[PDB]
C-alpha cells in the first residue's frame, strides 16, 4: 500500500463525559490526540497491520462509501476474539466470534448484536477507538467538508456511541476493502490534559491542549 | 442568638427563613423482570479462577434481600456502596463474576493488592464500587481422593490488567533454551490444580467467590431496585428521588438542549441543575426552594418589647409592609420626613423609636 | 531599565535661574475607600439543608459565631470608612444661580438637574468606566428562580448562602455630599471647614492662593484672563484623558476584581472533594451507612471550614488595607479640599 | 511522588490563592522600592567642582 | 561536607527572587536626589531644577524656621565647622556602634527563620508513623499508605498556610513603613517641613 504524512489540524476532541455542561471552561485529563501531530495517511491500492497503542482514531474522506468494517485484535485470524461489522442500507450487527480470516479480508463471551441505523448515513468520517479497564468505548461523528484536500480546521467533538461490556488485551487492528481507491488518516492517542470550552448550546465548540507549547500553558 | 438577656438598640442578623418541601416524589424507570440471582449463587458448580464467569445483568429489577437465603455466608463485604442501602438508590449496569479460589486467598481480592490471584489470576480496579461474598464449599468442592477440577495461573511474564481474562494454554520458559512444546528443563505448565481434600485446616478451604461490580449512573438507568413510582408534580417545592439521587427544590420546565446521551447537567459547583426524568423522555430544572437571611431590627429591652424583621434581599410576596431596596420591612411604619440615622438597615432607609403610642418607624 | 534622562544642571558660586512664567496644572489622584460588603451563611454553605450535616455541625464549636461576627464588622467599618470619608460637612450648600467665577469654568463639575442623578460630567465618565460585577444587593432572587438560558455566576453565588449586602448611602447621597463639598469651596474658600461659611469674591480667594505659596498678589491680577484659560483648557484636557485612557482607574477595578474573585474561588471550592469519596452530601448520605457517611460528612465539614476561614482572614487583611487608604483620603479631604497644603508633594 | 499528587489534586485550589497571595507580596515589594526612591524624573549630577 | 541552609531551603522548593531594581540603580537615585538637593534646593521637586547658591540656599532654610538670614552671613564658617564636625561624629558612629541598623537586620531575621521554621516542619509526623513519604511507599499498602499521606498533606498544607498569613500581616507592615518612608523623602528631601518631631 501508499504510506505518507499530514498534519492533524487541531482535530479529534470529543465529549468526556455525559454530563450538561454549559458555558464553562472544563479541564479533563483523558487519552486525547495532541493538537498538530504527525497523523499516518494510507492509501490502500495494493496488507501488513499496525499496532494499538493507547486507542487510535480514524478519519474518512470516501464519498464513494466503499469502507464497511473495522477489525481488531492481536492475531487477527481465530483464537482470540475479533470485531467485525457488516454495513449497508439494513444492519450495522456486530461480530465477535471467530472466522479464521484470510491475509485480505475484502469460543468466548460478550457476543454483542446491534441492529440500528447504517453508520455511514463531501462527507468526513471520524471515529475513535479506546479501551481502558476492559472497558471499550467508539466515538464517532459526520462531518460535511466542502475543501476535500486534507482534515479541514474547525473543532467538531465527537458523540459518544458504543461501550462494550468487557474485551481482551488488543494490541493489533486491520481495515476492510471493498472490490467488485480507499484512503484512511490513521492517528495515535497520548495521556494529555485539555481545556474545553462550551457555548450556551452545551457543545464544544474551542479546545486548549496544555502541553503543546508555553502559550497554550499559560492558557491552562 | 446573642446569649444574653437584655438586647441593646441595633439590627441583629438572627437566622434564615426557608419554605419547607411538601410532598415527596420518586421516580423509577417502568420495569416488570426480576434479576436472576438464584442461577449466580446456586449453581452445580463454578468456573476456575484463570477463566472466571461473568454475568451481565442487566434490564430487570434487582432484589438483594434475597442473597442471604441463597447462600450460607458470613459478610456481605462491600468496598463503595453500603449493604443495607442497596434497595434504594440504582445503578446502570450489575456484573457477577464467580470462581472459587483457596481460603488462604480471599484477601487478595480487594482494591490495591498484590500476591498471586490479584498478579496473574483476577485483578481489581483500584476505583472498584461492588461488594464481595465468599462462602464455604467443603460440601461441594472437596473430595478424600483431591479435587482435580479447578486450577489456577502462577506463571505469566508480565502483571495483569484490571478485568482481564487469560486463558491461554501455552508451556512457560523461564530460560533462554525453548521449550518447543515439551516440558523438560526449566520448562514449567502455568496452571496447577489446588488438590482440595477434606483432611486440610481450615485456611486450605475452598471457597466460592462472587463479586458483584456495579457502574455509577452515567447512561439510562436500567437496572434499579423496587421502590414505587410517584406521579410528577411541577412548580412546587418537593423532596425527589431521581434514579437514586435524593434532593429539595422545585421542578420547573426547561428549554436545555441536552444532547440524546446525556442524562444530567452540573452546575459551576458541582450540584446538579438540570435531570431528564426516567419514564418520559422531557427535560427538568431544579432550583432550590425560597430562602433568605432576616434581621431583627430593635430597640434596648430596657426600652421596649416592640421589634421589625427585615427579610433580605426578597420581593416579599413570599413570607406596615415596606419595601426596600435591602429587602422588605414588617412591622415599621414608613413617614415622609427626615431624621438622623438611629438604625442603619441598607440603601438610605434608617429606622427609629419615636413618638409620631410609641412605634418604629423607617424613614430616609 | 532606564532610570531617567541624564542631566547636568550647571551650578556656580555667583549663578542662579529664575522663573519668568507658570503653568496651571491639573492632576487626578484615584484612591478605594470601601469595599464590597458580604455576608456567608454556614449552615447553608457546608451543608445546605441536610439534617445530618447539621448535626455533625454543632459540634464544632462557635466556629461560624466568630467568622459571622468577623464579616459583620467588616461590613459595619466599610459603611464608617465612607462615612468618615465623604460626610465632613455639616451642612449641604448650594451654588447660586449666577454662574461667573471670575472665568474659571466648574460646568465640568458642578451638577446639573437634567439627569435624575444629580452627577456631572466627570463623575459620570467614572461612574461609566468601572464596570461593576453586579453584586447581589439587588433583590436579584426573582431573577433567580426564573433562570434564563444558562445560569449566572451570582445565582450559584447565592444558592450556597454568598450574599452581598448594599452599602447604606447611595451613590445619589455621595454625589450630594461631593456637591456641597465642591459649593463650599468654590463660593467660601476654606473658611467653610473651620466655621461658619464665608462668601468671598473667586478672584480674591485665587489672591489668597498665590499669596499663600509666596507669589504677590498682583502676579494674579494681572494675569487673570490667562489663568482662567490655562484653567479652561487643563478641565479640557482631563476630559480627554478620562475619555481615551482606560487604565488611569485601576485600583478601583481590581477592588472590584478581588472581592469577586473571592467569592469564585469559595463557590468553585465545594466541588473539591477533600479525601472523601464524593463532593455531594446526598450522595454520600444514601450510599452509605451512618459511621461510613458520618466519617466522609467530617472530612468534608473539615475542608469547607478550612476554605472559610482562609476566606475571612484573607477579607480581613483586604479590610485593614482599604481601612488605611480611607483613613488618607480622609485626610487628602480634610487638608486638600477644606485648606491650602503646604506639604510637599502631598 | 506521583501518588502524593493525584491525592493532593482531591484538595481544590489552595496552592492556587497561595501561589497567588506570595506573587502579590512579590510585586508590592517592587512597588513599595519604586515609590520610595524614584521620585524624580531626571539623573541630575554634581559639578567637577566640589 | 555539610549542606547549608540555602541549599536545603532550595532543594524543597522555596525559592528567594531577585528584586527589580539592582543596588546600582538604588545608589544613582539616591545620588540623583542628592545632587538636586545641593544644587538646586526644593526647586527640583516641583518643577525644573533651578540652580542656587549653597549659602544663599542655607539662608532661605535659616528664614524658614524664624531666623533672620544675616545669621549666616555673619556665621558661616562656623556652621560649616559644624556641619563638618557632625558629618565626623557620624561617620565615628558608624564605624564604632553597630547595633543602629537593628531595625533592616530583623527585616532580614524574620524572613530567614520563617523559611528555616518551613524547613523543619518536614521533619514532623503529624500523627503518621514516618515524615518521610518514600517509607510509607515501600512498606504499606494502598489504603494504609493513603491515610498516611493524608496525614502528611493535610499537616503540610497547614503549615504552609500558616506561613503564608504571616507573610501578609509582616507584607502590610512592610508596606506601612515604605509609605512612611516616601512620605519623609517627599516631605524632608524635597523640601523644609514645619511638622514638630518630624
Ligand atoms: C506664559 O505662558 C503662556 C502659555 O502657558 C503664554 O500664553 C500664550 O501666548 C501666546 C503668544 O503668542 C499665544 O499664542 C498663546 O495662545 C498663549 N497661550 C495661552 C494658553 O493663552 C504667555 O504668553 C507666556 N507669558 C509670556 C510673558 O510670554
Ligand atoms: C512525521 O514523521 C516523519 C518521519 O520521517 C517525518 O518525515 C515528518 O516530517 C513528520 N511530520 C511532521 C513533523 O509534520
Ligand atoms: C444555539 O442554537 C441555536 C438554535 O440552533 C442557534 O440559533 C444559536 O446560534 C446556537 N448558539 C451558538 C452556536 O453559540
Ligand atoms: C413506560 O412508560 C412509557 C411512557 O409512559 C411507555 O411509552 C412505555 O411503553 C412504558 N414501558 C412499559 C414496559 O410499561
Ligand atoms: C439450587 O438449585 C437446585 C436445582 O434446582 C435446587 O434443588 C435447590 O433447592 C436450590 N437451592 C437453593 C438454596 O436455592
Ligand atoms: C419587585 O420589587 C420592585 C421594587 O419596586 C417592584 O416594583 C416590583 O413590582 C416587584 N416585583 C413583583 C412584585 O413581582
Ligand atoms: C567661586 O567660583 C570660581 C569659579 O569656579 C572659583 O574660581 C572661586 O574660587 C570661587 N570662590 C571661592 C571663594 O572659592
Ligand atoms: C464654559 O462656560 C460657558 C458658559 O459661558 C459654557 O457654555 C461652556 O460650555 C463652558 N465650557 C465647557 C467646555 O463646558
Amino acid at each position: 500500500r501508499t504510506q505518507s504524512y499530514t498534519n492533524s489540524f487541531t482535530r479529534g476532541v470529543y465529549y468526556p463525559d455525559k454530563v450538561f455542561r454549559s458555558s464553562v471552561l472544563h479541564s479533563t485529563q483523558d487519552l486525547f490526540l495532541p493538537f498538530f501531530s504527525n497523523v499516518t495517511w494510507f492509501h490502500a491500492i495494493h496488507n501488513p497491520a499496525l499496532p494499538f497503542n493507547d486507542g487510535v482514531y480514524f478519519a474518512s474522506t470516501e464519498k464513494s462509501n466503499i469502507i464497511r468494517g473495522w477489525i481488531f485484535g492481536t492475531t487477527l485470524d481465530s483464537k482470540t476474539q475479533s470485531l467485525l461489522i457488516v454495513n449497508n442500507a439494513t444492519n450495522v450487527v456486530i461480530k465477535v466470534c471467530e472466522f479464521q480470516f484470510c491475509n485480505d479480508p475484502f469460543a468466548n463471551n460478550c457476543t454483542f448484536e446491534y441492529v440500528s441505523q447504517p453508520f455511514l448515513m463531501k462527507n468526513l468520517r471520524e471515529f475513535v477507538f479506546k479501551n481502558i479497564d476492559g472497558y471499550f468505548k467508539i466515538y464517532s461523528k459526520h462531518t460535511p467538508i466542502n475543501l476535500e484536500r486534507d482534515l479541514p480546521q474547525g473543532f467538531s467533538a465527537l458523540e459518544p456511541l458504543v461501550d462494550l461490556p468487557i474485551g481482551i488485551n488488543i494490541t493489533r487492528f486491520q481495515t476492510l476493502l471493498a472490490l467488485h481507491a480507499a484512503a484512511y488518516y490513521v492517528g495515535y492517542l497520548q495521556p494529555r490534559t485539555f481545556l474545553l470550552k462550551y457555548n450556551e448550546n452545551g457543545t464544544i465548540t474551542d479546545a486548549v491542549d496544555c502541553a503543546l507549547d508555553p502559550l497554550s500553558e499559560t492558557k491552562c | 442568638t446573642l446569649k444574653s438577656f437584655t438586647v441593646e438598640k441595633g439590627i441583629y442578623q438572627t437566622s434564615n427563613f426557608r419554605v419547607q418541601p411538601t410532598e415527596s416524589i420518586v421516580r423509577f424507570p417502568n420495569i416488570t423482570n426480576l434479576c436472576p440471582f438464584h442461577e449466580v449463587f446456586n449453581a452445580t458448580t463454578f468456573a476456575s479462577v484463570y477463566a472466571w464467569n461473568r454475568k451481565r445483568i442487566s434490564n430487570c429489577v434487582a432484589d438483594y434481600s434475597v442473597i442471604y437465603n441463597f447462600a450460607p455466608f458470613f459478610a456481605f463485604k462491600c468496598y463503595g456502596v453500603s449493604p443495607t442501602k442497596l434497595n434504594d438508590l440504582c445503578f446502570t449496569n450489575v456484573y457477577a463474576d464467580s470462581f472459587v479460589i483457596r481460603g488462604n486467598e480471599v484477601s487478595q481480592i480487594a482494591p490495591g493488592q498484590t500476591g498471586n490471584i490479584a498478579d496473574y489470576n483476577y485483578k481489581l480496579p483500584d476505583d472498584f464500587t461492588g461488594c464481595v461474598i465468599a462462602w464455604n464449599s467443603n460440601k461441594l468442592d472437596s473430595k478424600p481422593s483431591g479435587n482435580y477440577n479447578y486450577l489456577y495461573r502462577l506463571f505469566r511474564k508480565s502483571k495483569l490488567k484490571p478485568f482481564e481474562r487469560d486463558i491461554s494454554t501455552e508451556i512457560y520458559q523461564a530460560g533462554n533454551k525453548p521449550c518447543n512444546g515439551v516440558a523438560g528443563p526449566n520448562c514449567y505448565s502455568p496452571l496447577q490444580s489446588y488438590g482440595f481434600r477434606p483432611t486440610y485446616g481450615v485456611g486450605h478451604q475452598p471457597y466460592r467467590v462472587v463479586v458483584l461490580s456495579f457502574e455509577l449512573l452515567h447512561a439510562p438507568a436500567t437496572v434499579c431496585g423496587p421502590k414505587k413510582s410517584t406521579n410528577l408534580v411541577k412548580n412546587k417545592c418537593v423532596n425527589f428521588n431521581f434514579n437514586g439521587l435524593t434532593g429539595t427544590g422545585v421542578l420547573t420546565e426547561s428549554n436545555k438542549k441536552f444532547l440524546p446521551f446525556q442524562q444530567f447537567g452540573r452546575d459551576i459547583a458541582d450540584t446538579t441543575d438540570a435531570v431528564r426524568d426516567p419514564q418520559t423522555l422531557e427535560i427538568l430544572d431544579i432550583t432550590p426552594c425560597s430562602f433568605g437571611g432576616v434581621s431583627v431590627i430593635t430597640p434596648g429591652t430596657n426600652t421596649s418589647n416592640q421589634v421589625a424583621v427585615l427579610y433580605q434581599g426578597v420581593n416579599c410576596t413570599e413570607v406596615n409592609v415596606f419595601q426596600t431596596r435591602a429587602g422588605c420591612l414588617i412591622g415599621a411604619e414608613y413617614v415622609n420626613n427626615s431624621y438622623e440615622c438611629d438604625i442603619p438597615i441598607g440603601a438610605g432607609i434608617c429606622a427609629s423609636y419615636q413618638t409620631q403610642s410609641q412605634s418604629i418607624i423607617a424613614y430616609t | 531599565m532606564s532610570l531617567g534622562a541624564e542631566n547636568s544642571v550647571a551650578y556656580s558660586n555667583n549663578s542662579i535661574a529664575i522663573p519668568t512664567n507658570f503653568t496651571i496644572s491639573v492632576t487626578t489622584e484615584i484612591l478605594p475607600v470601601s469595599m464590597t460588603k458580604t455576608s456567608v451563611d454556614c449552615t447553608m454553605y457546608i451543608c445546605g439543608d441536610s439534617t445530618e450535616c447539621s448535626n455533625l455541625l454543632l459540634q464544632y464549636g462557635s466556629f461560624c459565631t466568630q467568622l459571622k461576627r468577623a464579616l459583620t464588622g467588616i461590613a459595619v467599618e466599610q459603611d464608617k470608612n465612607t462615612q468618615e470619608v465623604f460626610a465632613q460637612v455639616k451642612q449641604i450648600y448650594k451654588t447660586p444661580p449666577i454662574k461667573y467665577f471670575g472665568g474659571f469654568n466648574f460646568s465640568q463639575i458642578l451638577p446639573d438637574p437634567s439627569k435624575p442623578s444629580k452627577r456631572s460630567f466627570i463623575e459620570d465618565l467614572l461612574f461609566n468606566k468601572v464596570t461593576l460585577a453586579d453584586a447581589g444587593f439587588i433583590k436579584q432572587y426573582g431573577d433567580c428562580l426564573g433562570d434564563i438560558a444558562a445560569r449566572d455566576l451570582i445565582c450559584a453565588q447565592k444558592f450556597n448562602g454568598l450574599t452581598v449586602l448594599p452599602p447604606l448611602l447611595t451613590d445619589e447621597m455621595i454625589a450630594q455630599y461631593t456637591s456641597a463639598l465642591l459649593a463650599g469651596t468654590i463660593t467660601s474658600g476654606w473658611t467653610f471647614g473651620a466655621g461658619a461659611a464665608l462668601q468671598i469674591p473667586f478672584a480674591m480667594q485665587m489672591a489668597y492662593r498665590f499669596n499663600g505659596i509666596g507669589v504677590t498678589q498682583n502676579v494674579l491680577y494681572e494675569n487673570q484672563k490667562l489663568i482662567a484659560n490655562q484653567f479652561n483648557s487643563a478641565i479640557g484636557k482631563i476630559q480627554d484623558s478620562l475619555s481615551s485612557t482606560a487604565s488611569a482607574l485601576g485600583k478601583l477595578q481590581d477592588v472590584v476584581n478581588h472581592n469577586a474573585q473571592a467569592l469564585n474561588t469559595l463557590v468553585k471550592q465545594l466541588s473539591s472533594k477533600f479525601g472523601a469519596i464524593s463532593s455531594v452530601l446526598n450522595d454520600i448520605l444514601s450510599r452509605l451507612d451512618k459511621v461510613e457517611a458520618e466519617v466522609q460528612i467530617d472530612r468534608l465539614i473539615t475542608g469547607r471550614l478550612q476554605s472559610l476561614q482562609t476566606y475571612v482572614t484573607q477579607q480581613l487583611i483586604r479590610a485593614a488595607e482599604i481601612r488605611a487608604s480611607a483613613n488618607l483620603a480622609a485626610t487628602k479631604m480634610s487638608e486638600c479640599v477644606l485648606g491650602q497644603s503646604k506639604r510637599v508633594d502631598f
